[PDB]
């Protein structure tokens, strides 16, 4: 229900990485799963993931974050990898289980 | 190859993990500490031989050589200084090195991390039989009380004890163990300190915003070669402020008493990095419970990676893990309290609590959150 | 048995960091334990050569030696004997063994006074108080016989009977040997005996801090100086788009 | 005769509003325990408060008047 | 202007940049050392040895 | 294209001999590589010290 | 070898000037402590709670010792 | 300054324990090197010719 | 072991006597000692015989 629907946007805003400019498929552990999926992106959306992820670490190595302005709003954010990410997951799984069968 | 620094069988190796290694361009000051801990571990082999050269393994010398030392060796006095407030040093970096892998989910790094315990494991073994060498009352005492602990281990108790004491009790024959066993393991440790840099070469840094850094590499030299000289004097400044004008301020007085067996002091109680490891101890009343309890305070390191359930590896975007992640530090200067304490009430109880909850934040909590955690990013 | 009285801190010539001890009162509380102390405590550690520069003459330490017979041997026939002091010799021990210490005292052991103000928790302050702090007994409380009370003493019953009072002896450099000045000089000589290097180890520590204090602001400009360069580093994403 | 500025000065705190009433709790305890006869009751507590008391007042002032 | 002669003398070659370290230490030493024995004295007048030894110092 | 590319301003970061675009960069410079080489030769000594 | 296999990047422009012609600690009023201050104060309710809260059972428990070595005069109104 | 005195006496003993102790970990440690630079050509054979074509 | 003059000598002894084949390291560290020596002449002469040393 839209109860923790708000929860979220607080958390979002807690957690803080859009004030790298972060979407926050790009705050992702690279495992194993996470590595085929940006493997899958096109073109386009991985060269921005790059740029963004590349600006953050500059960020972060100059001790600043983004104006209050470029920050990332919560319903504004990107979950462009989370559908791959799931496939990847899926087709996995069908392998493992078949794989025992 | 064109460069020497590259073809060379040994300086490529130089070249290779101090040099044109490819580092995190973000990584923080708590990224420091490796080096520090490197440089910590030379001064301490460094001074510890320059004490060892006029030092002498027997009861019946021990206390006096260390005071020949201190009196008349030319600078021994020094030297003893810094060797004894080197090894304060050593652990209070290895515990912020520590924090910062728990803090940042370097522990992914499996092999490093493992690595990483044993370093810590023959570090405390190091500086507890570093610290019988003296033989003062709470050197023979601390010895006492230890080792004694293990006789409640089931069947090879009384035996693996008295093998390890050479006799009956602490007595002649454990000092020069001891002393074989205090110059031999730091030399271990140099050892596996390799190992653990092998490892980490086989992925490189973890960065504190715990994404890939390969869109943003800088060499090795001269920017953390220049930040970690930087942090060696940031550092070596309170150390030897500390060693210069206030020697004794962490050393227990009891320690100027020769060691006397038929005396037991009223406090026997350890230096401030094993406290929260003595406080877990007293916290189960049941030596075998104990004893168990205080090894497990230390062999938890060793299940940190299973117990990762975030989707992040750091805990930078993570706001409840930050907290408990501050609760656990609190958690374990309350534990270090309780061991300087005498064990009656209501030190007693907070004990119990310290110890109950350290375990449950670092195997009930952090995974527990963690997973909240994940669905709070819709994941 | 529960209950401890804690000492008061004491403004010492020598707590600050950078000051040194007041060697005058040094040389002074040397006598006191000599003429005083040195009857029942020993001092292992130190030897008559420790005094020359510090509170002494050479001529006066190689004197002080010679007031003392320390046994040499063997001889020719294997045989112990005794010699005058050198100012190589450590001060005399008063007692063979403890057993011979605590015949003498009630059974009681008065320890080498070589570390004594780093033995015990409170250092000087609390060796002043303890002997300048001997009282009577409170109410409810019996002391045993051979102890006498001591309320900063654990257990408030010492050994020890009071050692010193007014005028107990003369300072030959004309101080008015009150107890609490005696007191006070034989702890700051006391703090002496415990660590000869105090006042080199304090003059270290004044250069240390200089030292650290400029090389540490240079790194920092150095350190600074060369991230600069991606501290201040800008960047763009200009793809074909 | 001399005189040690250390009972001096001990008189001129033991006069302090602070030992004072610390002095004043402390002959009360020995006047019961003293009047009685099977009493476990010490006053070392109340002694110590005053010495603490009047100590930490000595220290103050001691040393100026030692050479 | 002393930053453009010093560059150009001593921290250009790092030849001499090395020789100016070096004379450059002999010197600091010297001075730094009088320097701080100096304040560590003052800051202890009549306390050390080196005081009050004039006293017993009389053969 | 490439044309449309150009540096940043970097006056927020430039020491003030080299601040104005229209003056030599080099007459300044011995004045500031003589300044950073002057702290780094001064580290040297503390440390040899 | 680590330099030259390590990601694929495409279209980012980087700008950097020599350290001779920036300054090494530049705005430290209107950059510096500001963030200094940003970052202190993003931090001191996560990590000062826990921290307080710990000095806090330290003072009661260490009072708490201290007072039950007190003597209750309610042992002895009798007699 | 290596008998740490005028004579070989007890300081060149305790001395030379701590150094008989010492150097050995130093000769594990260089063999490691010894074997390192070894190994950037192997072994040389009796015969003193190339044996590629036979290992 | 114990270093000091006064105690090196028996220590050794000590070893040799009390230790629990205390006599049989002592000989064989001591005896090592050879076998290490003529070892590594061995290994010298073979490479000075084999031109090892280029
Ligand atoms: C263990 C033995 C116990 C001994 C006592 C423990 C020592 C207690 C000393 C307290 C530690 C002092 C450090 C306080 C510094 C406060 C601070 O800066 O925290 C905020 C800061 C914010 O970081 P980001 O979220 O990445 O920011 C990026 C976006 N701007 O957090 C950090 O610096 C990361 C924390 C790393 C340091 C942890 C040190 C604590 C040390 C204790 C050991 C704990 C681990 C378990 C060991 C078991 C054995
Ligand atoms: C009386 C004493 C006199 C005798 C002492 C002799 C010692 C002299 C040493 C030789 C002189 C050094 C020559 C350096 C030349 C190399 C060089 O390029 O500079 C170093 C170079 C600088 O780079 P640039 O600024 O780009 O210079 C470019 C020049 N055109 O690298 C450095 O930063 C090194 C200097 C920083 C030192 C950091 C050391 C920190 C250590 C502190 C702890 C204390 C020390 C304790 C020692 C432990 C011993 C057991
Ligand atoms: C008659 C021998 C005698 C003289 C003289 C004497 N002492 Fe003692 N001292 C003792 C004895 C006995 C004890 C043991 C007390 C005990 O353990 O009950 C003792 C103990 C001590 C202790 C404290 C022991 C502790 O456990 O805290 C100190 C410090 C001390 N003496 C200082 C001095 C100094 C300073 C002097 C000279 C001013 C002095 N004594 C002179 C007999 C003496
Ligand atoms: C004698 C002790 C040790 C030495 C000399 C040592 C040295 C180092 C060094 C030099 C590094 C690289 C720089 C840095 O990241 O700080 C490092 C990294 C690391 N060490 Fe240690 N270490 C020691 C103990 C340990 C311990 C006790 C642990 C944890 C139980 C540990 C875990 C790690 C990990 C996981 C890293 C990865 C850092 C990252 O996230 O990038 N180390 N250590
Ligand atoms: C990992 C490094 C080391 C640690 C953690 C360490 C720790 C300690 C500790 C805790 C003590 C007691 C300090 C005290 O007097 O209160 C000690 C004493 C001593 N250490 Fe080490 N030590 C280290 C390395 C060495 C090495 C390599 C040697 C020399 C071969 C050595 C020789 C000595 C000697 C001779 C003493 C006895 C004299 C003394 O107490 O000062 N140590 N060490
Ligand atoms: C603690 C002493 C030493 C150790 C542990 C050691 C070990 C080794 C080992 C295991 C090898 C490979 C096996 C073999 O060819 O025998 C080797 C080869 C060699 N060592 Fe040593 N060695 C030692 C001392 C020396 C010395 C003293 C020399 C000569 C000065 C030397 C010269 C060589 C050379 C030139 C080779 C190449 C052998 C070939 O021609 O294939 N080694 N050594
Ligand atoms: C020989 O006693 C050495 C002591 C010491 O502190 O050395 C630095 C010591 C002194 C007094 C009392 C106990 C002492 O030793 C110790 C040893 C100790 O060891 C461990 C630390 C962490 C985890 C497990 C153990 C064990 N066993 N944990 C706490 N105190
Ligand atoms: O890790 C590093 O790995 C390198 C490659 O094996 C070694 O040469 C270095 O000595 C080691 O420190
Ligand atoms: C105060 O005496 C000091 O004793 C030291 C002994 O280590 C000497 O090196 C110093 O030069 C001397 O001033
Ligand atoms: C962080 C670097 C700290 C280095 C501090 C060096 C200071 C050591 O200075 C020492 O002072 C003593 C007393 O005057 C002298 O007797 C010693 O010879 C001298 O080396």
């Amino acid at each position: 229900g839209r109860l923790m629907d708000r929860i979220r946007k607080w958390y979002y805003n807690a957690a803080g990485f859009n004030k790298y400019g972060l979407m926050r498929d790009d705050t992702l552990y690279e495992d194993d799963d996470v590595k085929e999926a940006l493997k899958r992106l096109p073109e386009d959306l991985y060269n921005e993931r790059m740029f963004r992820i590349k600006r953050a670490l500059d960020l972060s190595l100059k001790h600043r974050i983004l104006p209050k302005e470029q920050w990332v709003k919560y319903e504004e954010d990107k979950p462009y990898l989370e559908p791959y990410l799931k496939e990847v997951i899926r087709e996995r799984l069908e392998r493992e289980a078949w794989n025992k069968k | 190859a064109p460069n020497i620094r590259k073809s060379h069988p040994l300086l490529k190796m130089i070249n290779n993990s101090l040099i044109d290694l490819p580092a995190p361009s973000n990584i923080s000051a708590w990224w420091n500490f490796g080096s520090l801990l490197a440089v910590c571990l030379m001064t301490q082999i460094l001074t510890g031989l320059l004490l060892a050269m006029h030092y002498t393994a027997d009861t019946s010398l021990a206390f006096s050589s260390v005071a020949h030392t201190c009196r008349n060796v030319q600078y021994g006095w020094l030297i003893r200084n810094l060797h004894a407030n080197g090894a304060s040093f050593f652990f209070i970096c290895i515990f912020l090195h520590i924090g910062r892998g728990l803090y940042y989910g370097s522990y992914l790094y499996k092999e490093t991390w493992n690595t990483g315990v044993i370093l810590l494991l023959t570090l405390m073994a190091t500086a507890f039989v570093g610290y019988v060498l003296p033989w003062g009352q709470m050197s023979f005492w601390g010895a006492t009380v230890i080792t004694n602990l293990f006789s409640a281990i089931p069947y090879i108790g009384h035996t693996l004890v008295e093998w390890a004491w050479g006799g009956f009790s602490v007595d002649n024959p454990t000092l020069t163990r001891f002393f074989a066993l205090h110059f031999l393991l730091p030399f271990a440790i140099a050892g596996i300190t390799i190992i653990h840099l092998t490892f980490l070469h086989e992925s490189g840094s973890n960065n504190p915003l715990g994404i890939s850094s390969d869109s943003d590499k800088i060499p090795f030299h001269p920017y953390y070669s220049f930040k970690d000289i930087l942090g060696l004097t940031l550092m070596l400044t309170p150390f030897l402020t500390l060693a210069l004008f206030s020697p004794n301020l962490l050393g227990d007085p009891e320690n100027f008493t020769p060691a006397n067996p038929l005396v037991t002091p009223p406090h026997i109680k350890p230096e401030w990095y094993f406290l929260f490891a003595y406080a877990i101890l007293r916290s189960i009343p049941n030596k075998l419970g104990g004893v168990l309890a205080l090894a497990a305070s230390v062999l938890i390191l060793f299940l940190i990676p299973f117990l990762h359930k975030s989707k992040q590896r750091t805990m930078t975007f993570r706001p409840l893990s930050q907290t408990l992640f501050w609760l656990l530090v609190a958690n374990l200067l309350i534990l270090t309290w309780i061991g300087s304490q005498p064990v009656e009430h209501p030190f007693i109880i907070i004990g119990q609590m310290a110890s109950l909850s350290y375990f449950t934040i670092l195997l009930i909590l952090f995974p527990t959150i963690g997973t909240l955690e994940n669905k709070m990013l819709n994941y | 048995g529960e209950l401890e009285l804690h000492p008061p801190a004491f403004p010492w010539s020598h707590g600050g960091p950078l000051s040194a001890l007041d060697h005058s009162s040094v040389r002074r509380g040397f006598q006191v334990y000599k003429q005083v102390c040195s009857a029942c405590h020993s001092m292992d550690y130190v030897a008559f050569r420790n005094l020359i520069g510090v509170t002494h003459t050479e001529a006066e330490a190689k004197a002080l030696a010679e007031e003392v017979e320390v046994q040499d041997g063997p001889d020719e026939n294997g045989e112990l004997f005794m010699r005058p002091g050198k100012i190589s010799d450590y001060f005399p021990k008063p007692y063979p063994n403890p057993e011979a210490a605590r015949a003498a005292n009630n059974g009681a052991l008065p320890p080498d006074l070589s570390y004594i103000v780093n033995a015990r928790h409170g250092g000087e302050d609390y060796v002043f108080s303890l002997l300048t702090g001997y009282c009577d007994p409170p109410a409810g409380v019996v002391v045993r016989e051979g102890l006498h009370y001591n309320p900063y003493f654990p257990g408030q019953a010492i050994g020890m009977a009071p050692p010193i009072y007014n005028e107990i002896l003369e300072y030959d450099d004309g101080t008015p040997a009150t107890m609490s000045q005696i007191a006070k000089d034989v702890c700051t000589f006391l703090r002496w005996a415990a660590e000869p290097e105090h006042d080199q180890r304090k003059r270290m520590g004044l250069k240390m801090l200089l030292i650290s204090a400029l090389l540490t602001s240079l790194l920092y400009y150095m350190k600074r100086h060369k991230w600069s360069v991606l501290k201040s580093r800008k960047m763009a994403y200009r793809p074909p788009k | 005769e001399l005189v040690d500025p250390l009972t001096t000065i001990r008189e001129h705190c033991e006069q302090t509003e602070k030992c004072v009433k610390a002095r004043e709790r402390l002959e009360l305890c020995d006047a019961r325990v003293s009047s009685r006869s099977h009493t476990e009751e010490q006053c070392t507590e109340e002694l110590f408060d005053f010495l603490h008391a009047r100590d930490h007042c000595v220290a103050h002032k001691l040393f100026n008047k030692l050479k | 202007a002393l930053l453009r002669q010093a560059y150009s003398a001593l921290f250009r070659r790092t030849s001499t940049f090395a020789l100016t370290v070096v004379l450059g230490a002999v010197l600091f030493e010297r001075a730094f050392d009088q320097g701080a024995d100096a304040i560590f004295e003052h800051l202890n007048e009549g306390k050390l040895w080196k005081h009050i030894k004039h006293k017993y110092e009389a053969s | 294209v490439h044309n449309d590319v150009t540096v940043p301003d970097f006056s927020a970061y430039r020491r003030e001999d080299v601040m104005d675009a229209t003056t030599s960069s080099q007459t300044s410079s011995e004045d500031r590589k003589g300044f950073s080489y002057l702290v780094t030769a001064t580290a040297c000594v503390a440390t040899a010290y | 070898i680590h330099f030259g296999n390590l990601a694929r990047v495409r279209h980012i422009i980087t700008y950097s000037l020599s350290p001779f012609e920036q300054r090494a600690i530049p705005n430290i009023f209107s950059d510096a402590l500001p963030n200094v201050w940003r970052r202190f104060s993003s931090q001191v309710f996560k990590v000062a709670p826990p921290f307080l809260g710990a000095y806090l059972l330290y003072s009661w428990g260490t009072q708490e010792f201290e007072r039950l070595k007190r003597k209750n005069p309610a042992d002895y109104e009798n007699d």
